[PDB]
């Protein structure tokens, strides 16, 4: 875990998530996908304590999938984000809290608008044009403050994302073995294979 | 009404005796024990021709060395089998060995009387538990909802039980081969069954030390049925 | 009649019919005999089979190295009670490094059976037991009934036609009590006692079941070819 | 041991009747008459003090009970069932309201809580319904004065004026003739005493009649001074002397 | 807690509460399942004593348990929701631990186990519901159709019907369904299903529901006009 | 603060032959620099030709042996006087020990 | 023991019916009639109060019509006390959903859960079922305007127009006759009152014996308004349609 | 007719088990009486010891609940003792929780509320007893409060309980008509006990020896029972007047 | 009717028929007695010798509670044991909290409340025993008799079982003839006689006598069984009186 980014543009939400899984002085894997599809138009990336991350991601995934089957309907990104926030808000006062930070990128089909939510392990939710968790934000936020425009295309958003990854690869201490990039729009979720 | 765990004036538990009547309504199941193995056979009894008969699962594996056949309210047997399987595997985990067939049966029979006012009623199903262990060799047990189990050389349960048991009385001897026992189950099943016996409405199985518990294919049983008919016509 | 629906109800004459119906299950059970001298205590049990293809229902259960019983009635209830005895015998050993007295064994069974006769929902035990044992005060023989009543005896018998063996032992009392330091002769007396309860059937090799405990003899059960000596 | 009665003792009969509720209402019918009348500037509740024995001190037995400083209750039916309901009603006013909002509940909501308790005795395991009908009079800032009736079923209805118990049928007819929407509190007390005389048979005075009002705030009954917003209880029980004064000009 | 043993044996060896639950199933609207060569079709009756209904929002008779398995039923409607909910939860729980969706056999075995538990648990009555569970196992093109009932027994069927007048439609299917050659196409399977319901239903208007399930989570419900075309076609061939 | 463990010292040794096996152990019991007993046995015959010793903290060692001896007893009751094989005894003891994984028996056990 | 006195509320008849559910429905058939009519631009709820007394306070009274949230209301038919237990549960459930998802609860979801509660009382617990039938009238952004009913069995269904309580047979026939799909709210108001006026057991239908409510999008732009009619407003609407 | 076996309503709105519990009250065939003085409250009860083998000192239906409160029971002794033990526990707990001695009338209410529960809850039967509580309350003065199986309770100027209760009741009624006051206008408790015995003798029409009576007296800060000799001394005083 | 089918149900009389039915079971049982004496109490019981096969002196019916209380009962023997087991728990918790051994009157109420509790619910059965018990405490000697209803009183002499009326009559004579008091050693001898006299109502089977006693002087305030020479002496005294 470590680097998870998110950028909301005109017609889509783009999530970038590092591929490295490190334990001790060994990079155990360099192709790890730190994300789960909660519903056809909602994607959640995650980062934090080992084990907790996936266990939480999959638990949320199961619940949203259960809801979808029960009501034969897809929950809005806003609704999913609120559900996730509450689960974390419960967790923090538990015996052993989930130490997991997430980004929820979704496309609301009723509003025809992309939405990006940033939620930390405390259950602190914020809707943002761009978001990051961990040390990443200390570089990317200022970079995006400068280069981001609200009316950008998906292609422009990917170039803007490339600029972030380049900066992180230059100034971050750890080798995070690149990122997996996924786009969330009106047509659902797809992965960019060449990044 | 009246209590579930009530004794009759003759000194029997009403509910246990009534569950025995339910088992008499069930389909026939036969077991025969030999020195070469133990054979288990059942009547499938499909309620309609549209029902896919191969989905009727009345013979069941508990462990590699223990098999089980059922008769009566077969839905009730699911939790009994589950318990048997867990008991067998759990014993292997705790002791690094196979569990004795008698010990397994005893564990299943402990559930039987755990009912009252625990579950609400006794089981409505009887089990034939067949297996092998190193100590007492090939064994066949009849487990009832009374909590009682008897070892048998051969045993029939279900609707055609009393007629089949009398037939097993004459036919069984201590030097039966496995092949002889297979035919004997098929013979006796064909006698007590309503519909005509074939590979689709009857199922065979066995447990041997070497190969463990095996349910026979419909192709294999069909050849044993054909072998049986030829031998009866031959004299 | 109207007062036999459950164990919590007394009859107008002060009877507990469910307890009496449980007592009736014992009378249906196969005969078993108990007797002792001053050195040894012996259980002799007639085992019963479903048919010629079936095995013979095991009647005798070991509780500890120095104690055990024979049963007559519902076998699962005997398994529950014998298990309880095993635990109580074992508790006495682990905690106090003390072999459980046969008298206390009886007291514990009495109190366990009683609780089932005073509460709604439950039922009485449907089995009678004959407990033998050798403890610090010599050989013992107990008779347990599921009413709760436990009784210490020189000899007794329970089950179907148990009156025949019980009469014999009542005559033989003076003889068998002084069979000290001789196991085989005390068993012979027990085998002759149970024979008085036989009708049409006789004692065969896989029919008879004998158990013995004594001064220098742990509780051991004899079945199969080991009892051929006494036929 | 233990409560084995975990099943309903009140069930639907083939005709659709809930037997125990009907029978509870029959018990209420047998009970002594009580009534309530709503005025423009107050509410009055009244009942007869049926003495079990002349040696008994009827002052110690209070049929009209304060629930909150602005809410009072009276009943017809089984007294013991009423007494415990008053205990539970007083407590629920604190636990489910005052300890949360820092103020007393409005009449309608306290009534609602009492109704809930009585409904549960109609459905819960191993219990019979309460054998009483309550008349609850009260005041609150935003609803003003109000009067409610609560039946064994747990149903409650708001009334301008009504009566329950022994001679309720005749008493309700009497109240229909006399009641108007311009009644002052003193006029309602006068009518209450007239209505009650019809049902009472023996002695009719301040010692055999129990009567309380929900009217103006009573600073003299508050017990302390210094807080301007706290002006005292609107519930006041009329004294034996105060009743007799009005019985002369009857 | 309420402990009473409601489901108990009778002198003749019957559990009346389980058998009375079957009567509730017999009262329920007819439901039929027919599996073809490459598909399964679930047909369902809807009683026409209810006009002024709102079919948009009214609970549909066929329910999706997962994207690849469906469940229809006959009997008490309120009871069916409880089974469907439990099944749906177990479906997601199976995906979570095994990392693979349920097989139709497994899902059926679970639902049947729940029904059985309610026949020997204290304080509860059995489910007055029999179900038809149909679908396709993951990465498998062999059609699956299973039936469950209040007792807890379950089994696989080439074709089967449950509910009121089911014995009439079972009679129809028994002669019209060939084991050696099942309905080769979707059209053939739907037609045979509609035909079988037309023996019992009344009118082929808003009384018949049809749901077609195909491999790889391909489930679609037919509309009124689509079903009406089968009804119109069958009646014209009948007049002969 | 109360310390629930102690060290009773001693040492044990087991060797296996072709048709035999030995399990030896010194008879000294100690706490700190004092001797408690010069003859306190800690190698026991547990039945079914199994000898056992649990060396380290004697209170935990005696408890474990006691439990295993009791395990042998109940194995007989529950499985028709079957002899507990050495391999089966080993696996049983694993479970006894691991049952107290989060409050261990401070012993090195040999059978 | 106590077995002797157990009614066994959650069992099947030999015919496969639930005794207590059937008898609860028999109870509900004597309760005051409640009608729900769904129009294209709103929903009407109309209900007849049970034999009113002249000294009953009418304006500060609530017997038939209850508010569950800002978008959903119910009409009651049966035991009021039972209905209030279920209504508070429903009100809480709606707030739980809103707290969890930050969205108003879809009508069906609320209905299903309330119906599931009723179902439980018929299958386990040994308690009597709730002697209540609801008409749910509500709106959400998925299905728009919706009418549902639930009964003591825990079974619920959707409707264009429906009646519960007394004389449903006669009421349903009249609704089935005059109802059509392109109907407006003001027309549905008139239909609801006309149906009650003919099916009533009373001599004449008056304002004091009625509860009335509408759920329109008659607020300002793309938002729903609940209107629980006041006594004077029922008096006026009764004159306007020419019943009095 | 199972509505007569448990505490549920009959068609005419009655609880038969409660009514039958009232009849259990008189099973002992003992009459009790309670009156108030200026400074005291006196309670007296008949004492009948039929068996010669009984230890007469252990035969009692009067109980010392707390230091200040006394209680006499009309009904079978098992239920009487059940009620006594509970009342003792309640009075002790009250003092611990609220820091002052439980008043007579409050204990009566508490025991009455418990009795009420048995009339509503099915698994619990009512106690077949009538509990008469007496004290000299520090706020209300001399106090008599009585409880029954229905859960009813009320204060009394004076009271009587038992088979011949009505004869005793009217006897007392006529006295208070005559005296025109709520109590026995007497200084010492000795003479109030004498009044109680005198008016019981007149009402019942029987003469009493020292062993035929049982007396309890409540004064400020203590309730106590009288011995046989204390009663004998009291009987002598009546006879010599 | 049906008022007698369920425990804790009042009949129209105000009676609990189930308790009265339990009394019948007590009346069916063997005879047991209790005699209060100068500085203690004596207990005795009839043991019917059903068969020659019964081991003499080895079916003990009298039970001890704590170290100073003796209990004996007639009726359903198991029910009596259950009551004693409770008595022992009650006496143990009293001594645990209050240090001093439980007084007899205190102990009497503990059993009384427990037995009475078994008349409050239909889910339990009343006790099928009348229990005679007592001992020596700080206030001296106490004898009690407890019945199925929960009713108990203190006694000068007590008797219950099949021969209760015969024993009661004999007990009443002792109270009359010895107003100053009866000694402990005398009471043991008298107890033997009264059991032998009460055996006339159960004379088919012959019986075995069993006696126990608590006395401040003779047993030092502790409960002991009468055995050996003192037992045979009491048997001979009884044998001489019947002839
Ligand atoms: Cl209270
Ligand atoms: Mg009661």
């Amino acid at each position: 875990m470590d680097i998870i980014l998110g950028i909301r543009v005109q017609d889509s939400v783009i999530l970038a998530s590092s591929k490295a899984v490190t334990r001790g002085i060994s990079v155990l894997k360099d192709s790890d996908d730190k994300t789960r599809q909660l519903s056809p138009h909602t994607l959640m990336s995650f980062a934090g304590e080992a084990g907790d991350t996936v266990q939480f991601a999959e638990y949320i995934q199961a619940n949203i999938q259960l809801y979808s089957i029960r009501e034969d309907y897809e929950l809005s990104p806003q609704a999913v984000s609120s559900f996730v926030r509450q689960e974390l808000a419960k967790s923090i006062r538990s015996r052993r809290p989930y130490q997991v930070n997430v980004l929820i990128g979704g496309y609301d089909k009723k509003k025809n608008k992309p939405e990006l939510y940033q939620i930390d392990y405390l259950g602190t939710k914020v809707e943002l044009p761009y978001g990051a968790h961990g040390y990443s934000g200390f570089y990317t936020f200022s970079l995006l403050d400068h280069h981001y425009r609200p009316d950008m295309t998906t292609e422009e958003g990917l170039d803007l994302l490339k600029l972030c990854v380049q900066e992180l690869e230059k100034r971050m201490p750890m080798d995070f073995k690149g990122v997996i990039v996924k786009i969330v729009d009106k047509d659902g979720i797809r992965q960019v294979d060449d990044f | 009404d009246r209590g579930v765990s009530t004794f009759s004036p003759e000194g029997r538990l009403f509910q246990v005796e009534y569950s025995l009547e339910a088992i008499k309504l069930g389909s026939t199941a036969i077991g025969i024990a030999t020195k070469e193995g133990v054979v288990l056979g059942v009547e499938k009894r499909a309620t309609s021709p549209l029902l896919e008969s191969d989905s009727i699962e009345k013979i069941v594996e508990i462990d590699r060395h223990i098999g089980c056949a059922m008769s009566g309210l077969t839905a009730d047997a699911r939790s009994m089998i589950e318990h048997a399987r867990t008991a067998a595997v759990t014993h292997n985990l705790y002791y690094d060995e196979d569990i004795n067939v008698e010990s397994l049966t005893q564990s299943v029979c402990d559930l039987a009387l755990r009912f009252g006012e625990l579950m609400s009623r006794p089981f409505g199903v009887a089990l034939l538990i067949a297996g092998h262990d190193a100590d007492d060799g090939y064994q066949l047990f009849h487990a009832e909802p009374s909590g009682t189990f008897y070892r048998y050389n051969a045993k029939a349960i279900g609707s055609g039980s009393e007629g089949a048991q009398a037939e097993l009385l004459n036919e069984w001897h201590s030097s039966l081969t496995l092949k002889e026992a297979e035919l004997l189950v098929l013979k006796i099943l064909k006698q007590v069954m309503e519909e005509k016996l074939d590979e689709n409405n009857a199922q065979l199985s066995c447990i041997t030390k070497q190969d463990g518990f095996k349910i026979y294919d419909n192709e294999k049983t069909a050849e044993l049925i054909k072998e049986l008919k030829e031998k009866e016509a031959a004299e | 009649n109207n007062y036999d629906g459950d164990t919590v109800t007394f009859s107008p004459t002060g009877r507990l019919f469910q307890v009496e119906y449980a007592l009736e299950a014992i009378k249906q059970g196969s005969v078993t005999v108990g007797l002792r001298s001053n050195t040894h205590a012996v259980l002799v049990a007639l085992k019963r089979n479903a048919d010629e293809l079936s095995s013979y229902q095991k009647k005798i259960i070991k509780c500890d190295e120095h104690m055990g019983l024979s049963l007559a009635g519902l076998a699962p209830d005997a398994r529950v009670l014998s298990n309880y005895l095993r635990q109580q015998c074992n508790y006495s050993s682990l905690v106090f490094n003390r072999k459980l007295a046969v008298e206390r064994a009886g007291h514990l069974l009495c109190d366990k059976a009683q609780k089932n006769t005073q509460s709604y929902g439950g039922r009485p035990y449907g089995v009678g037991l004959l407990i033998i044992g050798y403890d610090k005060s010599g050989a013992h023989l107990l008779e347990f009934q599921p009413s709760g009543n436990v009784t210490e005896l020189y000899g007794t018998a329970i089950g179907a036609r148990s009156q025949g063996a019980k009469t014999y032992l009542e005559r033989t009392l003076d003889t068998f009590i002084k069979i000290d330091g001789n196991p085989d002769e005390l068993i012979k007396a027990g085998v002759e006692a149970i024979s008085q309860s036989l009708r049409d059937e006789s004692l065969t090799v896989d029919n008879l079941s004998i158990a013995i405990v004594g001064k220098d003899t742990p509780f051991t059960i004899y079945d199969g070819e080991a009892v051929a000596k006494y036929i | 041991m233990t409560d084995r009665y975990s099943f309903s003792l009140t069930t639907f009969s083939p005709s659709g009747k809930l037997g125990q509720i009907d029978y509870a209402l029959t018990a209420v019918k047998q009970g002594v008459t009580s009534l309530g009348i709503k005025a423009t500037n107050g509410v009055v509740i009244a009942t007869e003090k049926k003495s079990s024995s002349p040696l008994a001190m009827s002052e110690t037995l209070s049929k009209v009970s304060l629930l909150t400083p602005d809410i009072g209750a009276v009943y017809s039916g089984m007294g013991p069932d009423y007494r415990v309901l008053v205990d539970k009603s007083r407590k629920v006013a604190h636990t489910s309201y005052k300890r949360i909002y820092g103020e007393y509940p409005p009449t309608k909501l306290l009534v609602s809580e009492v109704a809930k308790i009585m409904q549960e005795a109609t459905q819960s395991g191993g219990v019979r319904p309460f054998g009483v009908s309550l008349l609850i009079a009260g005041h609150d800032e935003f609803n003003g004065f109000s009067l409610y009736q609560v039946d064994p079923s747990g149903s409650y209805f708001p009334w301008k004026a009504t009566a329950i118990g022994k001679g309720s049928v005749a008493a309700k007819t009497f109240l229909e003739k006399r009641w108007n929407d311009e009644l002052e509190l003193e006029d309602a007390i006068h009518i209450a005493l007239l209505t009650l005389k019809e049902s009472v048979e023996g002695e009719f005075n301040g010692d055999t009649i129990e009567l309380a009002i929900i009217g103006d705030e009573n600073p003299d009954l508050l017990g302390y001074t210094g807080i301007p917003t706290d002006k005292g209880p609107r519930f006041r029980k009329l004294t034996s002397q105060e009743i007799n004064d009005r019985l002369e000009a009857l | 807690g309420y402990d009473r043993a409601l489901s108990i044996f009778s002198p003749d060896g019957h559990i009346f509460q389980v058998e009375y639950a079957l009567e509730a199933v017999k009262r329920g609207t007819c439901a039929v399942g027919v599996k073809g060569k490459n598909c399964v079709v679930l047909g369902c009756e809807r009683r026409s004593t209810l006009k002024l209904q709102d079919t948009r929002i009214t609970p549909s008779k066929v329910s999706k348990i997962d994207s690849h398995v469906v469940l229809s039923f006959s009997g008490l409607n309120a009871d069916s929701r409880i089974l469907i909910e439990k099944a749906r939860v177990e479906a997601q729980s199976h995906r979570l631990t095994l990392e693979d969706p349920v097989t139709v056999e497994y899902l059926t075995r679970y639902v049947a186990g729940v029904q059985q538990r309610y026949t020997q648990s204290g304080g509860v009555r059995p489910f007055g519901v029999s179900t038809l569970i149909a679908g396709f196992d993951p990465r498998d093109d062999e059609p699956k159709l299973y039936q469950t009932e209040p007792s807890g027994i379950y089994s696989s069927w080439s074709a089967q019907t449950i509910g009121r007048n089911s014995k009439t439609v079972r009679e129809f299917l028994e002669k019209n369904y060939d084991r050696k050659e099942p309905p080769a196409t979707v059209e053939e399977c739907v037609k045979l299903t509609v035909r079988s319901l037309l023996e019992v239903v009344q009118t082929g208007a808003k009384n018949i529901e049809i749901t077609v399930v195909k491999p790889d989570s391909d489930i679609v419900a037919l509309s009124s006009e689509e079903i009406n075309q089968y009804v119109t076609q069958i009646e014209q061939e009948k007049q002969e | 603060q109360f310390n629930p463990y102690g060290d009773n010292g001693g040492t044990i040794l087991g060797i296996a032959g072709e048709d035999f096996a030995v399990l030896a152990g010194d008879t000294r019991n100690i706490t700190d620099y004092s001797i408690n007993s010069r003859y306190e046995p800690k190698v026991f015959d547990c039945g079914d030709n199994i000898v056992m010793s649990a060396n380290g903290f004697a209170a935990d060692g005696d408890a474990l042996v006691k439990r295993f001896k009791n395990s042998v007893k109940w194995y007989h009751f529950d499985h028709n006087d079957k002899k507990l094989s050495i391999n089966s005894a080993a696996r049983n003891i694993q479970h006894l020990l691991y049952g107290k994984r989060f409050f261990p028996y401070y012993v090195h056990t040999i059978i | 023991g106590s077995r002797r006195y157990d009614s066994r509320t959650t069992i099947f008849s030999p015919e496969g019916r639930l005794y207590q559910v059937e008898y609860a429905l028999e109870s509900i058939s004597h309760a005051g009639t409640a009608i729900g009519i769904m129009a294209s631009d709103g929903i009407v709820l109309a209900a007849e109060r049970k034999v009113t007394s002249t000294l009953l306070e009418q304006d500060t009274s609530t017997e038939k019509l209850y508010k569950l949230n800002d978008k959903i209301a119910v009409a009651v038919a049966g035991l009021t006390a039972d209905a209030e237990i279920l209504i508070n549960t429903a009100r809480i459930h709606a707030q739980n959903y809103l707290k969890t998802y930050n969205e108003d609860i879809p009508v069906e979801i609320l209905v299903r859960r309330l119906s599931d509660i009723k179902q439980g009382y018929t299958q386990h617990g040994g308690l009597r079922p709730f002697g209540v039938s609801f008409i749910y009238a509500g709106y959400d952004d998925r299905y728009g305007y919706q009418l549902y009913t639930s009964n003591p069995s825990g079974n619920y269904t959707g409707w264009k127009a429906i009646s519960v309580g007394a004389n449903t047979s006669a009421a349903q026939t009249l609704l089935q006759m005059d109802y059509k799909d392109d109907m407006k709210v003001d027309d549905a108001i008139e239909l609801a009152l006309k149906t009650l006026s003919k099916t009533t057991d009373s001599s004449a239908l008056t304002y004091d014996r009625l509860e009335f409510a509408t759920i329109r999008k008659g607020a300002n732009d793309g938002e729903v308004y609940q209107k629980i009619f006041k006594p004077q407003e029922i008096k006026d609407i009764l004159v306007k349609t020419g019943i009095t | 007719g199972y509505d007569r076996h448990i505490t549920i309503f009959s068609p005419e709105g009655r609880l038969y088990q409660v009514e039958y519990a009232f009849k259990a009250t008189n099973q002992t065939n003992i009459n009790s009486l309670a009156v108030r003085g200026k400074d005291c409250t006196v309670v007296i009860s008949q004492k009948k010891v039929p068996d010669k083998l009984l230890d007469p000192t252990t035969v009692s239906y009067i109980f010392c609940i707390s230091r200040t409160i006394g209680m006499v029971v009309n009904g079978p002794i098992p239920d009487a003792r059940n009620a006594a033990l509970r009342a003792k526990a309640e009075a002790a707990e009250f003092r611990y929780k609220y820091g002052y001695d439980m008043p007579c009338d409050v204990l009566a209410k508490r025991m009455a509320n418990l009795s009420q529960i048995y009339t509503q809850r099915a698994y619990m039967r009512p106690l077949g007893v009538i509990l008469t509580f007496v004290s000299v309350d520090e706020e209300l003065g001399p106090s008599i409060y009585k409880t029954d199986p229905a859960g009813y309770y009320v204060g009394y100027k004076a009271t009587a309980t038992g088979p011949k209760q009505q004869e005793i009741t009217t006897n007392l009624e006529n006295h208070f008509k005559k005296s025109k006051i709520d109590h026995i206008n007497e200084e010492s408790w000795e003479k109030v006990v004498e009044f109680a015995i005198t008016h019981m003798i007149d009402a019942l029409g029987t003469e009493f020896s020292k062993n035929d009576l049982e007396v309890g007296v409540a004064t400020k800060d203590k309730f106590f029972t009288l011995s046989a000799e204390n009663i004998e001394e009291r009987l002598v005083a009546i006879a010599e007047q | 009717t049906g008022y007698d089918l369920s425990n804790s149900v009042f009949s129209p009389d105000g009676r609990n028929f189930q308790v009265e039915y339990a009394v019948k079971a007590v009346e069916n049982g063997t005879t047991s007695i209790g005699i209060k004496c100068n500085d203690g109490v004596v207990f005795a019981v009839e043991k019917l010798i059903t068969s020659k096969l019964l081991v003499p002196q080895k079916n003990v019916k009298i039970q001890v509670v704590d170290r100073h209380i003796g209990c004996v009962y007639s009726g359903l023997i198991p029910d009596g044991r259950h009551l004693v087991n409770r008595g022992r728990e009650e006496a143990a918790s009293f001594k645990k909290l209050y240090k001093t051994p439980i007084p007899i009157p205190a102990f009497a109420d503990r059993l009384g409340q427990y037995v009475q509790a078994h008349t409050l619910y239909n889910s339990v059965r009343p006790f099928g025993v009348s229990t005679i018990f007592g001992g020596v405490d700080k206030n001296g000697a106490h004898l009690y008799m407890l019945e199925p209803s929960g009713s108990y009183w203190g006694y000068k002499g007590a008797a219950t079982g099949k021969g209760r009326q015969s024993a009661k009559a004999e007990l009443e004579k002792l109270v009359d003839h010895h107003p100053e008091g009866l000694s402990a050693r005398e009471a043991v001898k008298q107890a033997a006689k009264i059991i032998y006299l009460a055996h006339e109502d159960n004379k088919e089977k012959d019986f075995e006598l069993e006696i126990s006693w608590c006395s401040l002087s003779e047993t030092n305030g502790l409960h002991k069984f009468v055995k050996g020479d003192l037992l045979q002496e009491a048997i001979d005294f009884a044998q001489k009186e019947i002839n």
